């Protein structure tokens, strides 16, 4: 909201500080990936 | 001696009979082949969209 202002009670995060004074936020978690690389001790059983 | 390998030949014709029956009943019961893959792996790519 933003007081002394009938425009209030709106939903959102704002751009003027997204921040709220945190140096930063995180997210962690497991990652599961599947390349294509070279090969090495193969071309038979 | 060298005329009985006729009388043989003569003799031995029942095996004819045999060997036809090989030819018929061995393409009626035989084996599907089965292939052993290469030593690698036909993969490709991913599904597309």
């Amino acid at each position: 909201s933003i007081t002394r202002t009938r425009v209030s009670r709106l939903y959102g995060l704002p751009a003027a500080n997204p921040n709220n004074g945190k140096e930063y936020y995180e997210v962690a978690g497991r990652f599961s990936l599947i390349s294509l690389v070279p090969s090495n001790d193969d071309y038979q059983t | 001696m060298a005329s009985l390998i006729y009388r043989q030949l003569l003799t031995n014709s029942y095996t004819v009979d045999l060997s036809d029956e090989i030819q018929e009943i061995g393409s009626t019961k035989t084996q599907n082949v089965t292939i052993n893959l290469g030593p690698f792996a036909q993969t490709g790519y991913a599904p597309v969209n």
